[PDB]
C-alpha cells in the first residue's frame, strides 16, 4: 500500500506493526521564492498560509479597486467643477484653466 | 528577589530567561523538564474477566421425583426434567421408563486464570501533575521532581520555586476508564450490578481474590438428550472475549497532544498542552553587583549563517571588546530568536559564538549581553528538510515569514492608493477653492 498523510507544525506519529512509534513534524520550506516576481511570492505565500492570501489579496485589490475609481471620480468632478464656469460662456473662452492646468 | 514567569510544558525542551535589576549583574535561569506526568486519582470499581459456566453433577432419582434446592450462587439455576431414562457404560440406570427425574444445576464462576487476564474497571478523576526539572540558576544546578500544585515549594541552596497551577485542566482519562494488558481504554462500563449478558462486565467481581461476584450471562437450562446424563445449558457468549475482539486502540494510540499513556500508575506522560507558572524566590547571595561582572564594550553582530529552521539553523558572531575575562547572561528579550545559550564565556578581546533558532526570513533582534544591547540583524533562509523529527524551538510571530519584497509590494498596493487618494482629494480642494474665489 502508499498512503499519504498530512503533516504540520503540531506534529504528527505512526506505529507500524510492532516498531516503536516514529513521530514527525512540518518545517516551512517550500515552493516558491519570497524574493522573487510577484507570481512566485503569490503561490510561495498561498502554499503556506493559505486563506490568508486569498483573503488578504482579495482586500487589497478590492481596496486598490475602489481607491484607483475614487480618484478618478474627484478628478472628472473637479474637471467638470473648473471648466463648466469657463466652459458654458457664450464665446466659450477658455485659456485661463487649459493655460494653468492643461485639464482639456 | 521574587519573579513570576511562565514556561511550555514541551518535555525535552529547555528554556531560559534572565534576571534584571537596577544595580545588580543580570542571571540566567535555565529549566529543562525532562518528563511531565499526569496521574489521576483512581478507584477501582470493579474486575471482569472470562466466566466458567460450573454445573452440578446431575442428581438422577429413578421411580421417583425431586424438588428444587433453592437458588444461591451466581447466576445459579435448576431444573427438574421428568420422563429421563439415562444411560451408562454398564447400562441403563433406571429400571422404570417413566416418572424417573433429573435435577439439572448451573451456576457461573471466574475463570481460573482471572489472577492474570482480567481488566479492571476504574473510575478517574483529580488529576495531579508532577514535572522533572533540571534547574540551573547563578551557575547552580539540580534536579528535581516539583508538583505543579501551586501549594507545595522546592526549596535549594535558599532559592525557592513554587510551580504551577497548570494552565489547563485538559486530561486524556475521561471518568470511566479500564485497564487492560498494560493499556488504558476510555470505556463507558457498566456500573457494578448492573452487567449485561455478551457485553463487557457480565460478570463483575469488587477485587480480583473477593469472594462476591454478580453474573448476568443469561444462562438458561436446556433438557438432556434422551439416554443421557449432562446438563444441557445455553449463554450468551462471554462479554471480556467479545469486548477483546472490539477493543479499538488504547489510550496510548488514541490521545491528543501527544500524550504517552502508562500504567502502574495510571498516568499520562509529555502531553504537549499547557504552559507551567513559575515562581521565584532568589536570595540575593546569588545576585553580583555590576562593578564585579564584566562590562561589555564596542560589540557588533553579524549573521554569518541563518536559515530558519525547527532547530538551531542560526549562528550569531558578536565582536567584542570587555573589561574583563568573566560570564553574560546572553539573552533576547524579544520573541524573535530563542538562544542555544542562556550564557556565554568572555574574554578581554575578541568574538563570540552564539547559536539561535528564529522563524523569521529577516530577523533583527536586540541581543542583551551582561550589559550591553547590540542589535543584530541578517537574512535567513529555508532549510533543506522538509520534514524533521524534533518541535519546533522557536515561536511563529504573525508578521515572521513576510521577506521584505512582499513588504514593498503590500505597501505599493496599501499606501499608494492612499497617495492616489490625497493626490485627488488635494486637487479637488484647489480646484473647489479657485472656483468660489473667482466668482467674485
Ligand atoms: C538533566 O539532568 C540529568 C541528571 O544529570 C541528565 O542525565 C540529563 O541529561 C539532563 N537533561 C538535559 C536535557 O541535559
Amino acid at each position: 500500500a502508499v498512503r499519504n498523510f498530512t503533516v504540520t507544525e503540531k506534529g504528527w506519529e505512526f506505529v507500524w506493526g510492532n516498531h516503536p512509534p516514529k513521530r514527525f513534524w512540518a518545517q516551512e520550506t517550500a515552493p516558491g521564492n519570497p524574493h522573487g516576481l510577484p507570481h512566485e511570492v503569490i503561490t510561495h505565500y498561498y502554499h503556506r498560509y493559505p486563506m490568508s492570501t486569498i483573503l488578504g489579496l482579495s482586500i487589497c485589490a478590492a481596496i486598490a479597486t475602489v481607491s484607483v475609481a475614487a480618484s478618478t471620480w474627484l478628478f472628472c468632478r473637479s474637471r467638470v467643477a473648473c471648466l463648466t464656469p469657463y466652459r458654458l460662456t457664450p464665446n466659450a473662452r477658455i485659456p485661463f484653466c487649459l493655460a494653468v492646468l492643461c485639464c482639456a | 528577589y521574587e519573579h513570576a514567569t511562565t514556561m511550555p510544558s514541551q518535555a525535552g525542551i529547555s528554556y531560559n530567561t534572565i534576571v534584571n535589576r537596577a544595580g545588580y549583574a543580570p542571571l540566567p535561569i535555565s529549566i529543562t523538564p525532562t518528563k511531565i506526568k499526569l496521574i489521576p486519582t483512581v478507584n477501582l470499581e470493579y474486575v471482569t474477566c472470562h466466566y466458567k459456566t460450573g454445573m452440578d453433577s446431575p442428581a438422577i432419582k429413578c421411580c421417583g421425583s425431586q424438588e428444587c434446592t433453592p437458588t444461591y450462587r451466581p447466576d445459579e439455576q435448576c431444573k427438574v426434567f421428568t420422563g429421563v431414562y439415562p444411560f451408562m457404560w454398564g447400562g441403563a440406570y433406571c429400571f422404570c421408563d417413566t416418572e424417573n427425574t433429573q435435577v439439572s444445576k448451573a451456576y457461573v464462576m471466574k475463570s481460573d486464570d482471572c489472577l492474570a487476564d482480567h481488566a479492571e474497571a476504574y473510575k478517574a478523576h483529580t488529576a495531579s501533575v508532577q514535572a522533572f526539572l533540571n534547574i540551573t540558576v547563578g551557575e547552580h544546578s539540580i534536579v528535581t521532581t516539583v508538583y505543579v500544585n501551586g501549594e507545595t515549594p522546592v526549596n535549594f541552596n535558599g532559592v525557592k520555586i513554587t510551580a504551577g497551577p497548570l494552565s489547563t485542566a485538559w486530561t486524556p482519562f475521561d471518568r470511566k476508564i479500564v485497564q487492560y494488558a498494560g493499556e488504558i481504554y476510555n470505556y463507558d462500563f457498566p456500573e457494578y450490578g448492573a452487567g449485561q449478558p455478551g457485553a463487557f462486565g457480565d460478570i463483575q467481581s469488587r477485587t480480583v481474590s473477593s469472594s462476591d461476584l454478580y453474573a448476568n450471562t443469561n444462562l438458561v437450562l436446556q433438557r438432556p438428550k434422551a439416554g443421557a446424563i449432562h446438563v444441557p445449558y445455553t449463554q450468551a457468549p462471554s462479554g471480556f472475549e467479545q469486548w477483546k475482539k472490539d477493543k479499538a486502540p488504547s489510550l496510548k494510540f488514541t490521545a491528543p497532544f501527544g500524550c504517552e499513556i502508562y500504567t502502574n500508575p495510571i498516568r499520562a506522560e509529555n502531553c504537549a498542552v499547557g504552559s507551567i507558572p513559575l515562581a521565584f524566590d532568589i536570595p540575593d547571595a546569588l545576585f553580583t553587583r555590576v562593578s564585579e561582572t564584566p562590562t561589555l564594550s564596542a560589540a557588533e553582530c553579524t549573521l554569518n549563517e541563518c536559515v530558519y529552521s525547527s532547530d538551531f539553523g542560526g549562528i550569531a558572531t558578536v565582536k567584542y571588546s570587555a573589561s574583563k575575562s568573566g560570564k553574560c547572561a546572553v539573552h533576547v528579550p524579544s520573541g524573535t530568536a530563542t538562544l542555544k545559550e542562556a550564557a556565554v564565556e568572555l574574554t578581554e578581546q575578541g568574538s563570540a559564538t552564539i547559536h539561535f533558532s528564529t522563524a523569521n526570513i529577516h530577523p533583527e533582534f536586540r541581543l542583551q549581553i551582561c550589559t550591553s544591547y547590540v542589535t543584530c540583524k541578517g537574512d535567513c533562509h529555508p532549510p533543506k528538510d522538509h520534514i524533521v523529527t524534533h518541535p519546533q524551538y522557536h515561536a511563529q510571530t504573525f508578521t515572521a515569514a513576510v521577506s521584505k519584497t512582499a513588504w514593498t509590494w503590500l505597501t505599493s498596493l496599501l499606501g499608494g492608493s492612499a497617495v492616489i487618494i490625497i493626490i485627488g482629494l488635494v486637487l479637488a480642494t484647489i480646484v473647489a477653492m479657485y472656483v468660489l474665489t473667482n466668482q467674485k
